[PDB]
């Protein structure tokens, strides 16, 4: 898998239930988890496969 | 095109020229838009976007053909990067025959482009970009882990 | 100014970069315009207008400075006689600060204006002009007599 | 009193409860009281005085 950090998050994206516990530990994010929705594949969510990509996405503010 | 993404400010005189002309040409009767213009605030710069360019295509393309199914074009553009105070970052056009659906359609569709869009603003401050996080809006499914 | 009554077809283009000028210079960050454009029906050739100027002018101020007490600014322009396909015979803006005031008097002030402006409409036809009665809304107080 | 006619409304104005019955028995004006609004001095109502201007208003639709 791949993960993604969309927006304010300053995390470099990288390609290493069992997706959430490692997250957990990466102290870059401890501020984002508790707001951030997910979208696997381009696709939000609330499985997984090679090659997927999971994209962490913060609060929005378009306009 | 449905969606625009612009590389800073938006041309808005030559976008709302191309919509009318658009409007005209397929016999329209009622043309709503909307310009969201970065305004001063405090000693800002201006602002700036960054943009989840697929998911915004997939998101915006489910309202563009609600609206055809009922009659209605609706079309935005909106900036990447950097605009200045004064310039306009996003807009939105919803047209149709008749004034009712477009109407309806460009208000559920600005509400929701607000609160879902996946696009994120900074405040231009001395050259440096301050996240708007007070300002924002969680996505639906936040704090999923 | 607040409210402009035009002979023939309303310049859009003109009108909307004035808006926008004003938009700019007040330091505005929501601008909200409706264009109401004369579509081919059948085979008229356009539509006319006959417009009561003195209630018009009274009417829409106080809608003006309902808009203003809200930090809104509310102008429109109208066509009076004769406008052809294709050309614009009616055109707002509402503009702010914020989007929420000014998209909720752009709503509001559209549906009590189709409503409740002294306008009379008629399709031209073959040089003449036919009222457009079937399509028209009796003011309050109607068949007073 | 003065008795203006507006929009599709084909009488012209002229000069001529008691403003109700005489309107009521100009025949051009038959398909029309049953629709129309008025107006005293440019307001619409829902007394009367040297001068004073009546406007009839029938069905409207601007835009």
């Amino acid at each position: 898998v791949e993960v993604r950090f969309f927006g304010p998050i300053k995390e470099e994206n990288f390609f290493i239930k069992e997706l959430r516990a490692i997250l957990q530990e990466k102290e870059g994010l401890k501020e984002w988890l508790g707001v951030c929705a997910i979208a696997l594949n381009d696709h939000l969510i609330d499985p997984l496969k090679d090659g997927d990509v999971i994209s962490l996405l913060p609060p929005v503010c378009g306009g | 095109a449905v969606l625009k993404i612009i590389q800073g400010a938006l041309d808005t005189r030559e976008l709302l020229k191309a919509y009318q002309e658009e409007a005209c040409a397929k016999n329209f009767g009622a043309f709503c838009v909307f310009v969201g213009i970065v305004r001063k605030e405090d000693n800002i710069q201006g602002l700036s976007f960054d943009i989840y360019e697929a998911l915004l295509k997939t998101w915006f393309e489910k309202w563009h053909h609600k609206a055809k199914d009922l009659g209605v074009v609706l079309k935005m553009a909106h900036s990447l990067g950097d605009v200045l105070i004064g310039q306009s970052s996003f807009l939105c056009v919803s047209m149709g025959k008749n004034r009712k659906n477009a109407l309806e359609l460009y208000e559920n569709f600005i509400e929701d482009f607000k609160h879902n869009a996946p696009i994120w603003k900074y405040d231009l401050i001395h050259n440096k970009r301050i996240y708007a996080k007070e300002r924002s809006h969680p996505l639906k499914g936040s704090g999923l882990l």
